[PDB]
């Protein structure tokens, strides 16, 4: 049947199963990544590459444009990355004024409280 | 419950209007490693 | 001979210190090298201002006194801009700084941010079930933040961010801008 | 048939020139070459009959 | 944008070991060219001896 | 100069110092199998690196934006909750204030 590559997240030339993870990999990419990392994409268990199991010019044209098309979608996930990284930075950001906020509230609760305490 | 979700976009993305010219860069980790990978495949 | 001993303490209270500071500052997250000012709205705003949305607006006031007191301690840069060029790092602390003079931002202790944060925790508990949106999954909230993501454009007359159904033209034309922007990087 | 597991040396030819358009430019103009080469063993050999 | 990120890239490796490596690899072409030469000499002696071979 | 490999290690060898090592040893010299004594391209290479860095770049980038995103997303829900705090807070101090305002 046909399978995806679970590091390209696109149909294997050549793929490979990581019993790790019992998902599939394309051999050359999951090899040279364990090359650095040493371990399983998914979960960052350790692996092993012996483990993984085995399983013109408009055509140039053609390939040029599915080139540019992972791109786009390059640029995408780098700018998604960061737009999530700065939501996230602005979202803590407007967390700790939100505690700072109820702390200079809590303040004025507990001036508040004791100055009718004081009555 | 969706515009919820948009609400938190919105507010964030007015800061960073002051920001906005400035470039989208490049993660410093992931661009290493592929870097690594890279020199990997030179030698 | 105790002065070894004390140095350990001076060096002990420099990681409370850093314990005060944002956790932005702590993580090193992104901070934006200027502050959008033009955020903060009037009280004088003429349909009667729910608490909520006064909330917002003491937020907005504190997390720019905030912002303005990390870029004193704390600015900003992600790689060092040497490499290229030296560009020289010409950010105005002075006009943060006068702002923090006209703003005093409160030097609140670890004490009240854990009060806070627990009071917090309490009503966070709360609103989620009263709400009662309940938990999505994280592949659902991909799909509505990607939804979010691709509907949200941004128009510089209005100075305000909007979604491209809300917003043609001028959906058009901050494509244009957005284009340009890449033009010039 | 039996296996080699020796590494490779090979060396890009040059890399300043290289990026992705380039490479497909570059690619192309190589294409071309291997196709007049090989259309040339074919003028060659029809050469030689002669 | 980003074919320049990935170009620029690959210009920082290029320009510490790439210098190295052309010395490599133009090494290696001696290397064939010391190979073919030195088969060459044989060969040229080869037809040379045949010659006296023939000769004689 | 000779051309052999062993087809066990695929090791490439000159046949005098092979030949000697299998002699004494009977074996190979790089994994101590036995073996018996008798016994465009750069650019397509390159372009298909080229994708194979990038999917791996890909992979980490997904998998650096899935884990900030998903501490964002419990952030946002709790989000609209810290507005309600300070709002409720607001009431609260309004209420504390009035009963101050009444002496």
């Amino acid at each position: 049947m046909s399978l995806i590559c679970s590091i390209s997240n696109e149909v294997p030339e050549h793929p490979c199963v990581s019993p790790v993870s019992n998902h599939v990999y394309e051999r050359r990419l999951i090899e040279k990544y364990i090359a650095e990392n040493g371990t399983d994409p998914i979960n960052n268990q350790p692996l092993s590459e012996e483990q993984l199991i085995d399983i013109i010019p408009a055509i140039l044209k053609a390939l040029q444009d599915e080139w540019d098309a992972v791109m786009l979608h390059s640029f995408t996930l780098r700018q998604q990355l960061q737009t999530t990284r700065q939501e996230l930075s602005h979202a803590l950001y407007q967390h700790d004024a939100a505690c700072r906020v109820i702390a200079r509230l809590t303040k004025e609760v507990t001036a508040a409280r004791e100055a009718l305490a004081t009555l | 419950v969706h515009t919820l979700v948009f609400r938190s976009l919105k507010r964030t993305h007015d800061m960073f209007v002051a920001d906005n010219g400035k470039p989208v860069p490049l993660d410093e980790e992931s661009h290493k490693r592929k870097m690594a990978i890279k020199l990997r495949n030179e030698y | 001979d105790v002065d070894a001993r004390k140095q350990a303490i001076r060096d002990a209270e420099r990681v409370k210190e850093m314990k005060r500071m944002h956790k932005a500052v702590q993580k090193d997250l992104p901070r934006p090298s200027e502050v959008n000012e033009t955020i903060l709205r009037p009280l004088n705003v003429e349909p009667p201002l729910t608490d909520l949305q006064k909330s917002e607006e003491l937020i907005k006031k504190e997390m720019i006194t905030m912002l303005h007191y990390d870029l004193l301690h704390h600015p900003y840069e992600p790689s060092g801009n040497k490499k290229g060029k030296t560009v020289g790092f010409g950010t105005n602390n002075s006009e943060h700084i006068t702002y923090l003079e006209h703003n005093p931002y409160e030097k609140f202790s670890k004490e009240e941010l854990k009060k806070a944060q627990d009071v917090l925790v309490q009503e966070m508990e709360v609103v989620k079930q009263g709400m009662s949106h309940g938990e999505l999954s994280s592949e659902a909230y991909n799909q509505v933040w990607e939804e979010c993501y691709s509907q949200v454009l941004y128009l510089p007359g209005q100075s305000r961010y909007t979604r491209a159904n809300l917003a043609k033209k001028d959906r058009i034309e901050s494509l244009e801008k957005r284009l340009e922007i890449n033009r010039g990087h | 048939l039996i296996d080699i597991k020796v590494a490779h040396p090979i060396r890009p030819k040059p890399p300043s020139a290289t990026s992705i358009p380039a490479i497909l430019k570059a690619l192309q103009d190589e294409w071309d070459a291997v196709m007049l080469h090989s259309f040339t063993l074919r003028q060659q050999l029809q050469t030689t009959r002669q | 944008l980003e074919h320049q990120a990935v170009r620029i890239e690959n210009l920082e490796l290029m320009s510490q070991h790439g210098c190295n490596a052309w010395k490599v690899y133009n090494e290696n072409l001696v290397h064939m060219i010391e190979h073919a030469q030195k088969e060459l000499q044989k060969l040229r002696k080869h037809i040379q001896d045949l010659n006296w071979q023939r000769k004689n």
